[PDB]
């Protein structure tokens, strides 16, 4: 309200491609967490519920990152069979 | 290639389906190489000739009347 306008969350259109400009804006707001934030704010999430979801999201990210690391590590041996027949 | 039931008789043993595949996968890997004469008599022991039937139509004889 007190800030300058047409700086925040503003994307310029290139060659009249408004679809690509909108997708870039949506990707910006998504990566910064604004889209999920706006959605969660339509109805009040109670503090006990927010902590439970934040704890679940933090544990799921850890488990997913740890499962990706294991697959990356254990995919080095995906090469062809060196001792086929034995 | 011979079928599992024919390999199971050359060996006189019982084989799984995957046991059969692994043996065949290993023979194909032997053909792709520069196999010599000694390495060719061995593979032919496991190649059974497949007889291809002729689909060509049999022609009736041409007869002559009185």
């Amino acid at each position: 309200a007190k800030h300058l306008k047409f700086i925040a969350r503003t994307v310029m259109v290139q060659e009249g491609n408004v679809e690509s400009a909108y997708r870039t804006l949506n990707r910006i707001l998504t990566m910064d967490g604004l889209i999920e934030d706006i959605k969660h704010r339509r109805y009040y999430e109670k503090p006990c519920r927010r902590r439970q979801r934040e704890s679940y999201e933090r544990c799921r990210r850890i488990y997913n990152m740890e499962m990706a690391r294991k697959i990356n590590f254990l995919m080095r041996k995906n090469r062809a069979d060196p001792w086929q027949g034995c | 290639w011979l079928i599992k039931e024919e390999l199971e008789e050359m060996l006189v043993e019982k084989l799984s389906d995957l046991d059969y595949m692994q043996f065949i996968r290993l023979l194909e890997k032997l053909l792709t190489s520069q196999c010599g004469a000694a390495e060719e008599e061995f593979v032919q022991r496991f190649r059974r000739s497949v007889t291809l039937e002729s689909k060509k139509q049999l022609i009736e004889p041409v007869q002559y009347d009185e």
